[PDB]
């Protein structure tokens, strides 16, 4: 099973400042990789898909990279919606699997 | 307008299984493959399994081998994901997930979650 590791489980932040979370799958799951958003009592929601690519009507603000077992989820500019969960997915091989998550939080 | 609605929140009791159900809307059902996902507090999110409506497909996590049955039903747009015989260890979130393109396994589109509880 390809293991998703999400090192920090959370991230300090500001509004306006700019931010990266990485995943680390344990194998080379190539482009197939995605990226979800979380917010309490809520269902994911699709930012990222096949690595870099956006999904339709996500913001500028959310970018992606990583092509191989690093990848890396981005903000250029946060705001305070964006102060939620970002999960990581890989989509190469069956079972498919997620990492452990990473919440943003407001650093003060 | 596609979307996905999924069953109230269910309090089951040990052994005893539970079928929940998502209907979908806004696109043909047998086009595109239901996937099933569970979220609990410690553990996260865990990829279920998935079911074709076009045949009956049936591809699921080693992990929910016996746990999970995927059947689906046409003229409902319709799925469903039979659990076994739950113990603590089954309480959580399920969720109910399509694909957008076809072209990316990602899940772009999911049911509002279907909260199980298991307790005597």
């Amino acid at each position: 099973d390809i293991v998703m590791t999400q090192s920090h489980k959370f991230m300090s932040t500001s509004v306006g400042d700019r931010v990266s979370i990485t995943c680390k799958g344990s194998q080379d799951v190539n482009s197939a990789l995605a990226w979800y958003q979380q917010v309490p009592g809520q269902s994911p929601a699709l930012l990222i898909y096949s690595g870099s690519n956006r999904y339709s009507g996500v913001p500028g603000r959310f970018t992606a990279s990583g092509g191989g077992t690093d990848f890396s989820f981005t903000i250029s500019s946060v705001q305070g919606e964006d102060l939620a969960l970002y999960y990581c997915q890989q989509h190469y091989t069956t079972p498919w699997t997620f990492g452990g998550g990473t919440k943003l939080e407001i650093k003060r | 307008a596609v979307h996905l609605q999924q069953s109230g929140t269910e309090l089951v009791a040990p052994g005893g299984g539970v079928k929940l159900s998502c209907g979908a809307s806004g696109y043909t059902f047998t086009n595109y493959d239901m996937n099933w996902v569970r979220q609990r507090p410690g553990a996260g999110l865990e990829w279920i399994g998935w079911i074709f409506p076009g045949d009956g497909s049936a591809r699921g996590n080693e992990k929910f081998g016996g746990a999970a049955a995927l059947a689906a039903a046409a003229a409902g747009g319709t799925a469903y994901m039979g659990l076994g015989g739950l113990s603590s260890e089954d309480s959580g979130v399920y969720f109910c997930a399509r694909r957008g393109f076809a072209g990316a396994a990602s899940f772009a589109y999911w049911g509002q979650g279907t909260l199980v509880t298991a307790g005597g």
